[PDB]
């Protein structure tokens, strides 16, 4: 598994044409704010090529 | 700013001619693009178009019903009459008075709607009844106060305590057609157990076909 | 009559658009689309009246775009207020076409468990032969559940069928049920049970 190269699947607003857009925070997902611990209803971005 | 509140009679005999009327205010009907128009919807499926009248006299209507809808204008009272005979058991639905300011905006701000069934019954009298907690009322604590009312054809009807004053966190749900062939609501405003004596329930009831403003207290019943 | 799909629902907080068919046999050129955001108990309120452009006051982030033929509803973050209709309406060539209907619920809610409260009839009825056996079923969020009778004689309706489809401010639909009962009699039966089935909690 090459883990090396990453990308962004999850995002709530569209990025504008020729902008570099480096989030890390981590992202909001399902409905509840988790702060960092992902757990459940939560994912982490910067996902895995494979 | 535009109140769209119809209004008029709610039954209706078999193969009869229905009038019904919309008395509007804050706007005219004089200004370019203005249209007042009707719009139902049977419980159930999605909304038609019955007809839309505009300021130049224009009176467009449905290519179904091209001969008994008949709408006609009245700009000294601002209000605006619909008639409609051949009265089949398919008519039934919530007339929506509409109103159309532009032609891009379709309908902006609309009214209330009356629901006029299509039936051959007639009108019967309120059943106003208290439902005071007893001994068998205990299960998880909720022991609401009701005066639940039955024994009446014509289903539009409201619960309205103390004339609009108690009416904080009214749960009130009305039902559809039992088997019988008579509606039935009842009211789940959120009242506790404790305070149930010391302030004075009386839930107006309003029926618009029979003119019955029937009063009924609610207290603590025994035995 | 242009129609469009059942259900489009989705999760809270992704975005879902209620794409409603096009039928181009009877609109031209799809110019002037409106869509209506009815509320179950009220009459329709407008959110959009062109294709894009959104009356001022109530828009929060409503917005539709038309690609050729048909447009869609593309709402992103207000997705916990209501569970409401969508219709899309647009001028046909000789009428106004409202297109179809189009439950969008809430796909994923805590699903609370539902409450049983018997309500025996007042010595107010009782005399006036209505006595009315009336069962409070609220606090649960998906549907209207069926009610189940087990009253140790037989399961009767009596007037159940009804599911009392009105929703409050909590968003959460009541099956509220009555039972019909004979003029006077109060001592010949028993507590009638009222142990509904809901999706989590059966009891």
């Amino acid at each position: 598994g090459n883990y090396n190269y990453l990308y962004r699947l999850f995002r709530k607003s569209n990025l504008k044409p020729f902008e570099r857009d480096i989030s890390t925070e981590i992202y909001q997902a399902g409905s509840t704010p988790c702060n960092g611990v992902e757990g459940f209803n939560c994912y982490f971005p910067l996902q895995s090529y494979g | 700013q535009v109140t769209l509140r119809e209004s008029g009679p709610t039954l209706v005999k078999p193969k009869q001619t229905l009038t019904l009327t919309c008395t509007f205010s804050g706007f005219s009907l004089s200004t370019p693009g203005g249209g007042v128009g009707w719009i139902r919807q049977p419980p159930g499926k999605a909304l038609e178009w019955l007809a839309l009248i505009y300021w130049d006299d224009d009176k467009r209507y449905s290519p179904s019903l091209k001969s008994s809808l008949t709408i006609t204008k009245d700009t000294s009272k601002n209000q605006v009459v619909l008639t409609m005979t051949n009265m089949d058991p398919v008519d039934t639905a919530t007339y929506y008075c509409a109103r159309l300011t532009a032609a891009d905006t379709i309908f902006d701000c609309w009214g209330q709607g009356t629901l006029v069934t299509v039936s051959s019954a007639s009108t019967k009298g309120p059943s106003v009844f208290p439902l005071a907690p007893s001994s068998k009322s205990t299960s998880g604590g909720t022991a609401a106060l009701g005066c639940l009312v039955k024994d009446y054809f014509p289903e539009p009807v409201t619960v309205s305590w103390n004339s609009g004053a108690l009416t904080s966190g009214v749960h009130t749900f009305p039902a559809v057609l039992q088997s019988s062939g008579l509606y039935s609501l009842s009211s789940v405003v959120t009242v506790p157990s404790s305070s149930l004596g010391t302030q004075t329930y009386i839930c107006n009831v309003n029926h618009k076909p029979s003119n019955t403003k029937v009063d009924k207290r609610v207290e603590p019943k025994s035995c | 009559a242009l129609t469009q799909p059942a259900s489009v629902s989705g999760s809270p907080g992704l975005s879902i658009t209620i794409s409603c068919t096009a039928t181009s046999s009877d609109v031209g050129a799809y110019n002037y689309v409106s869509w209506y955001q009815q509320h179950p108990g009220q009459a329709p309120k407008l959110m959009i009246y062109d294709v894009s452009k959104r009356p001022s006051g109530v828009s929060n982030r409503f917005s539709g775009s038309k690609s050729a033929n048909t447009a869609s509803l593309t709402i992103s973050g207000l997705q916990a207020e209501d569970e409401a209709d969508y219709y899309c309406s647009s001028y046909t060539t000789t009428s106004v076409v409202f297109g179809g209907g189009t439950k969008l619920t809430v796909l994923g809610q805590p699903k609370a468990a539902p409450s049983v409260t018997l309500f025996p009839p007042s010595s107010e009825e009782l005399q006036a032969n209505k006595a009315t056996l009336v069962c409070l079923i609220s606090d649960f969020y998906p549907g209207a559940v069926t009610v189940a009778w087990k009253a140790d004689s037989s399961p009767v309706k009596a007037g159940v069928e009804t599911t009392t489809p009105s929703k409050q401010s909590n968003n959460k639909y009541a099956a509220s049920s009555y039972l019909s009962l004979t003029p006077e009699q109060w001592k010949s039966h028993r507590s009638y049970s009222c142990q509904v089935t809901h999706e989590g909690s059966t009891v």
